[PDB]
């Protein structure tokens, strides 16, 4: 509820001390958007050499045992991504100490809507809100000032008839699916451009964070490319290559493709484990495989040719790459394929598509690394999400590389398995919604980690429904390997096919909360997302059950 | 000679709208095939080819030499027409 340039200079007050500083600005969680919001934001602290503490918080639970535990000198304190949907007021407590109140907790999220106790009535905040959903948002205005404090006899009667009139309208508002509304990193380069920073790495990680969640809608992002777009004009290396030139040598617009991969994999594996196209041209089946090389007869270009990894393919070919997509793609309905992106080049080392660097970073988050296994696995996640935020630097590239080697990897896994799914048309179609569980597959290690299921979650979501009529509808998944049943189930939101009228605002978040509350068997919202929960075999079933009816929805 | 050239305008005919067991062309669908495989070699019956006329299964009897040659062009040329490409593929 502030000018950001201001909640600044606030931070900037309570910080600078000796002994410095102290805060503990929170990345979190294992979204990617967090790693491109809090670089940017280490690196501005940084270049006034503040002293920081990062933490790699996973669970939801978790933060409790870090809050409540280690704070001393703290007076300024910063967090990513939480307390947007529930307050950390009731949930640290807080007990107010010592107005001009000592400890500032930022609050940094993207996700809606804001809890009701988080923006109004400050203590911890010092809100983020600003500036997306500002709003109003009259709804939760009329939350409190009329909630608090608030013949006799028709006053009383007519009072008790307003609260509930308040009641039930804030009743529908906090009680709502969770949807980003803009990048974290977005508005960390809206605060940070006030101070005047142009820098191009840091430009870099705005664009990357952008381009985090492309894969799962936009949904405002189809109108962010002027935020951008405008920004990469508002700078430049040369006016003219001047090949390369060795440094600045930077990023570019070029025409980028949706297509997996294109510059770091084979042509060919790059169409036939790319995600919209898995879709469109029924890859799983054997009689679509053959549709794929009959687009490279379209090409002309080589079964053989398009083998071979990127790099090395001809010169002609490159030189055509822009042309003959446009001359073939648009008969196969295949016509959204070519996007106005972003990419930067190292010159020597090669060229990297902002998605494709994305790739690489989700591909470093799980590999290439009853309770204590659970911790233990958890924490082997946070040793490495910091595998992960070491790819981010320029300096070294060595270890990008391997998460490359990586990211197609868990494809061949996810794409093979994806298809081990719909031979069996696993699909169960219900009534309500559509829904799924996974019995039994290969390694079953790669799906532990909340965001591969969020890839193949999205693959599937993805194949299903072109569309494909009719009535999208959110799929669900299950897992389990060993943890004793622990089998992660994770909600998931429909893919409209390029024209999207809607947000629609995932409604599991909801739908569990309200089984939580209702006979709550063996559910865990440990989590730090609401759309995915634990479940045991045991109580799974009568879960599904409950998930069933009563439909929300 | 020459005149075989004409001969070539005849086959071309029989390459592609040329259809049998109630409709879809079969050798439509044989140049369709490689095609997506593209694995040069298109296949053409011999049974076809003497149901449509005696006169060129006689030339196959005859003179198969040079006519391959004059055939094997407009096979290029039906697949040049099916598919827009492959200067770059055999």
């Amino acid at each position: 509820i502030s000018q950001f340039s201001e909640a600044y200079n606030k931070i900037l007050r309570n910080s600078s001390s000796a002994s410095s500083c102290q805060l503990v600005i929170f990345v979190s969680c294992l979204n990617i958007d967090a790693l491109c919001a809090t670089k940017m934001l280490s690196l501005l602290f940084k270049k006034q050499l503040v002293q920081s503490q990062i933490v790699p918080i996973f669970g939801y639970s978790e933060l409790r045992r870090h809050y409540s535990q280690l704070d001393d000198n703290i007076n300024s304190l910063l967090l990513v991504g939480f307390g947007g949907v529930i307050d950390l007021e009731a949930f640290l407590e807080i007990d107010p100490q010592e107005q001009s109140f000592r400890r500032d907790i930022y609050v940094l999220d993207a996700h809606r809507p804001w809890n009701l106790d988080n923006i109004f009535g400050s203590q911890i905040i010092q809100c983020f809100d600003d500036g997306t959903v500002d709003d109003t948002l009259g709804e939760e205005k009329e939350a409190y000032y009329k909630l608090l404090e608030l013949n006799d006899l028709s006053k009383r009667k007519q009072r008790k008839k307003q609260i509930h009139e308040y009641e039930g309208v804030l009743e529908e508002y906090y009680s709502q699916g969770t949807t980003v509304v803009n990048s974290i990193s977005a508005q960390i380069y809206s605060l940070l451009s006030a101070i005047g920073e142009t820098n191009l790495s840091n430009l870099w990680l705005n664009i990357l964070g952008t381009t985090s969640l492309d894969i799962a809608y936009a949904q405002v992002y189809n109108r962010l490319y002027p935020l951008l777009q405008d920004e990469v004009k508002r700078l430049t290396p040369s006016s003219r290559n001047s090949v390369k030139t060795p440094d600045t040598l930077t990023l570019n617009i070029q025409p980028d493709y949706y297509l997996f991969l294109l510059r770091h994999s084979s042509l060919y594996d790059s169409f036939y484990y790319s995600n919209y196209v898995n879709a469109k041209l029924s890859l799983w089946n054997e009689n679509g495989k053959k549709r794929l090389h009959k687009m490279f007869a379209r090409m002309g270009i080589p079964l053989s040719t398009a083998q071979e990894t990127w790099l090395y393919m001809d010169h002609s070919i490159k030189r055509e790459l822009g042309i003959i997509f446009d001359k073939n793609l648009d008969r196969y309905g295949l016509q959204d394929i070519i996007r106005d992106g972003f990419v930067r080049t190292l010159g020597y080392r090669g060229s990297i598509s902002a998605s494709e660097f994305v790739e690489a970073l989700t591909a470093l988050l799980e590999v290439g690394n009853s309770a204590q296994k659970l911790t233990n696995l958890r924490k082997r996640w946070v040793s490495n999400f910091w595998l992960s935020w070491d790819a981010l630097d320029d300096r070294k590239v060595e270890l990008l590389n391997r998460g490359i080697q990586l990211a197609q990897d868990l494809q061949r896994a996810i794409f093979n398995t994806g298809v081990a799914i719909l031979e069996k048309k696993l699909i169960k179609h219900l009534r309500i919604y559509r829904l799924c569980v996974l019995q039994d597959g290969p390694d079953l290690d790669l799906y532990r980690n909340p965001l591969t299921l969020l890839r193949l979650g999205n693959t599937l979501i993805e194949c299903c429904a072109e569309s494909e009529d009719k009535q999208l509808l959110p799929m669900v998944l299950a897992s389990i390997d060993e943890n004793t049943d622990t089998y992660l189930v994770a909600g998931l939101t429909p893919r409209y096919p390029r024209g999207t009228k809607k947000p629609i605002l995932n409604n599991f978040s909801m739908a569990f909360q309200q089984i939580t509350a209702e006979t709550d068997a063996k559910v865990r919202i440990d989590n730090f997302e609401s759309s995915i929960i634990e479940i045991r075999r045991e109580d799974l079933s009568p879960f599904l059950e409950k998930l069933t009816l009563s439909g929300l929805l | 000679p020459n005149v075989s050239r004409t001969i070539a305008r005849e086959l071309k005919s029989f390459l592609l709208e040329y259809t049998d067991e109630t409709g879809r062309s079969v050798y439509g669908a044989r140049i369709r095939t490689l095609g997506e495989m593209n694995s040069e070699s298109l296949e053409v019956n011999y049974r076809h080819l003497a149901e449509s006329k005696a006169i060129l299964a006689l030339f196959l009897a005859k003179c198969p030499e040079e006519m391959l040659k004059i055939f094997d062009l407009v096979a290029m040329e039906a697949t040049e027409l099916h598919y827009p490409d492959y200067a770059r593929i055999h």
